[PDB]
């Protein structure tokens, strides 16, 4: 039998306070003919499982006493790379070896192993299948744990909603360092669409536009000249002589960012707000509304997927090929083992308290 | 001014500036590795890089203005291998009575010139040729080129630098070359022996 | 020849600084063939007409010399009702005694008369007309010179951007003492939509909730109770019991407000912004836009009808028939009539300074 671990809460708090990591055993001989048996290769932490667990997101698994514990507790993460270990009788679409995601929200990924369903499950190909196709590349461990979220999230919002000219439009996005906004940048690049990335300055400034233009962004601007009325008119200028519009602005920012990009749009513009940074709202002037044809709306990839397999499969399969193809460069992640040195949530604890240095992944 | 600054052509004009000391703004099209570019210009002897954006930009216009303006001096020169866009923008930063010498044209598109530079400020395009202007030119090409030797051996003048690629007899010849065609987005190509 | 008047500036600024009176000359004996004369029965100061004397406002008319000034000058106001008192040899749309408005923007209505061409020109029913129609009642002076900006405003933000099932769905509202306001709630009653309007708190609350619970709002509530988190839910439970959804708002105030307004939406709902409380943005939590997928939008009624004749003759007409049905109740207006005994331009400043006390109306 399998002793697995699981990081859980029973309260919704900081996960600093309220995360602890249980021990849980999985019948890997009394399997069901629908079962599948997964180990975790990596997850990631997103905003989005930090909220989740913080109870500020309207989406997540239920509480009960599953994993050994008196007290209903709920498992965390919502995505992550799975190996497949064993499959039942009546299962043909898995075998083992197999990689996977989840294919829902609130599976729980922090943690060592899993017990579920064939259809709990979305195959990606592994290293060894993608070399078996024709591929001059296969996956790596980081490129399928955070394939579900944030490249199909900048992807969507680049394609699903207004139509860029390749070759002319525009859109301009803050959070310009983010894991999304890398991929929107790249994205952004594959699809001949022109970018503006803001970021906050920093004295490696340098080396941080460097590292966003070669992936794709074509200006990168700070804070500071997101919010002149001075430099206004330079951006007005980069537009014109592309002969095209900004038609699209990517808010996770909220504040004073989100009113600087929405300013920077070409008339009957959209900006989506996927995200913002703790307690700081949209903030847009009456005159873009009135005078300018400003659009103002909101993005949630797990909302508009939940009832829309097509979609979903389509997205992914792009990501996936771009991956294989060499197209397509990971959000690069912070990667932590978790090898016995520390238990398993304190890994994902200090992931969180050092979210800010970048994107984290703990690995198995 | 010039454009194409990154070119060979670009690097020893920057350089030679330097050694007769004029100033100059060399414009290159933006990059990622941007800083590192336009320190090695600087370093040749370009007074000022800008991007072509820049170039572009009639909000940066004044700035360029006030360079020249602190420097006593005035643009009396452009030089053009590219083109277009990039043509027009530097003929915009001369002052009254400039002249373009277009050497080259790195797109295909055309010298393209406002009519107002022409009939409001005297403006004159003409073309360079070295090749032609040489031909029954010796005493000129000798002294030109005994300069440059002189410098070299002065240590005042350096290269603008070749990717080296050695003729070994194991691929043809004429493949070597076919790569440095199609690698000369990378820089300028050297087939050595 | 006839000696007119106008209020002309030759710089932006404040009214109270930069209006003059300036007289000309129309020559009513040399009309060219589609050119129609006519005199002003009444114009209103709106918000639109201050903001685009001071500049700030980017729809206006030329400066020309063409009242006779050495210095370019643009006339003001932007709205208004005119009778027709002579046409040339080539129109068939007008006719002496006809009352006309403005067919387009930056006419310039703060004056006594005009020489225009007939297609600068909208007919409306003189009360004769409606009577020998059969119609209850005429429209008034006031009815006519105001008809362009607010009650189109109302009418298009609630019946061309969103479909309310008439009996079940919802709008909210703030500035709803506003005479917008004041009109949407009458529509509301007319095309059978639920309503809840907010409004400031003042001594004769439960008078003033009456007088708009008989205009047709369902319900009406203070800025206090829509900043209230105790208050929320009883919100909630009307529109829940009711069967339909909270699908529109409309915001002229911005800042809490407009937050206010919008959390109280059903998913998937859209808020217009057609106006604003003097500096307030419109600010709206990141949540509503992720979670509810709450859009906002602006609407200008200027530039919706700019080049959509069709969509201004349809919408007009609707009023007409309205006022003439006794359906539709306008505000009352101050009315200040032009005598020559006072410079025109001082009775518009005077209107501008006391634009608190109501809507005024300059009459002729
Ligand atoms: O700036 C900070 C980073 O750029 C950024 C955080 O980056 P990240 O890689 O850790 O986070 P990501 O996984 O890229 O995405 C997080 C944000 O997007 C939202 N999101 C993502 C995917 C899908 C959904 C959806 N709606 O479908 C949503 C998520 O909620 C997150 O908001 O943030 C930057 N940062 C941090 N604090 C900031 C700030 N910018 C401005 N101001 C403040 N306060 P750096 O590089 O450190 O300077
Ligand atoms: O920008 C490109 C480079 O700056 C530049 C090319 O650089 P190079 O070293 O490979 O070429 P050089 O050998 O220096 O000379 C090239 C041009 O000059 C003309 N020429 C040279 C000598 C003598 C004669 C003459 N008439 O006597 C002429 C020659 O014909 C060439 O035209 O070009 C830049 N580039 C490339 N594509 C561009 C562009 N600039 C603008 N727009 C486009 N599309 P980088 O550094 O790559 O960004």
């Amino acid at each position: 039998m399998i002793t697995a671990q699981a990081v859980l809460y029973t309260q919704h708090g900081e996960p600093k306070d309220v995360l602890f990591t249980q021990s849980f055993e999985i019948d890997d001989d009394n399997l069901a003919p629908n079962e599948v048996i997964v180990k975790t290769l990596g997850s990631p932490v997103n905003p989005s499982d930090i909220n989740q667990i913080q109870g500020v997101y309207p989406s997540k698994p239920a509480k009960t006493t599953g994993f050994g514990t008196t007290e209903p507790a709920a498992p965390c993460g919502n995505e992550g790379l799975f190996e497949v270990i064993k499959v039942g009788s009546n299962v043909s679409s898995l075998e083992a070896g197999d990689w996977v995601i989840p294919s829902h929200v609130n599976f729980g990924t922090w943690r060592t192993h899993a017990l579920g369903n064939d259809d709990d499950f979305i195959k990606l190909p592994n290293p060894a299948q993608s070399k078996a196709n024709g591929k001059p590349n296969g996956l790596t461990i980081n490129q399928g744990a955070t394939i579900s979220v944030n490249p199909l999230t900048a992807y969507l919002m680049l394609t699903h909603y207004v139509k860029l000219t390749p070759g002319k439009d525009w859109f301009i996005q803050n959070g310009g360092t983010s894991a999304v906004g890398k991929y929107a940048s790249q994205i952004g690049k594959l699809l001949n669409f022109n970018s503006i990335s803001v970021i906050r300055d920093r004295p490696n400034l340098d080396e941080v536009v460097a590292s966003l233009k070669e992936l794709g962004a074509t200006q990168v601007i700070t804070e500071d000249q997101n919010n002149s009325r001075e430099f206004g008119p330079t951006i007005k200028e980069w537009i014109k002589q592309s002969g095209g519009e900004a038609k699209l602005a990517l808010n996770c920012v909220g504040g004073k960012s989100s009113t600087g990009i929405a300013r920077k749009l070409n008339n009957n513009g959209l900006m989506l707000t996927y995200g913002g940074m703790s307690f700081q709202p949209v903030t847009i002037p009456t005159s873009l509304y009135i005078f300018k044809n400003f659009t103002s709306a909101g993005f949630w990839v797990t909302e508009l997927l939940k009832n829309n397999k097509e979609l979903k499969t389509s997205t992914l399969n792009q990501i996936i090929a771009w991956y294989e193809e060499g197209k397509l460069t990971d959000a690069k992640s912070i990667e932590t083992l978790y090898d016995g040195t520390k238990p398993l949530h304190e890994l994902y604890q200090d992931g969180v308290a050092n979210s800010k240095d970048g994107k984290q992944l703990i690995t198995y | 001014i010039q454009n194409g600054g990154t070119s060979a052509v670009g690097k020893y004009a920057s350089q030679i500036g330097k050694l007769l000391n004029f100033n100059s703004i060399s414009v290159i099209r933006d990059r990622p590795n941007l800083d590192e570019v336009v320190a090695s210009l600087k370093e040749l002897g370009a007074t000022q890089v800008i991007t072509e954006d820049q170039n572009n930009s009639r909000e940066f216009g004044p700035t360029i203005k006030e360079w020249i303006k602190q420097s006593g001096g005035e643009a009396k020169l452009a030089l053009n291998c590219v083109g277009g866009k990039s043509s027009t923008g530097i003929a915009r930063k001369l002052n009254n009575n400039g002249l373009m010498l277009t050497y080259g044209g790195m797109s295909f598109q055309p010298v393209t010139i406002p009519t107002s530079l022409y009939i409001f400020k005297n403006f004159t395009s003409a073309g360079f040729w070295v090749t032609e202007l040489l031909k029954n030119n010796k005493e000129l090409k000798t002294s030109t080129l005994n300069q440059i030797i002189a410098w070299y051996e002065e240590g005042k003048l350096t290269d603008a630098k070749s990717i080296e690629t050695l003729y070994d007899g194991t691929k043809p010849l004429h493949e070597l070359y076919q790569d440095g065609v199609a690698n000369s987005k990378d820089g300028k190509q050297l087939i050595t022996y």
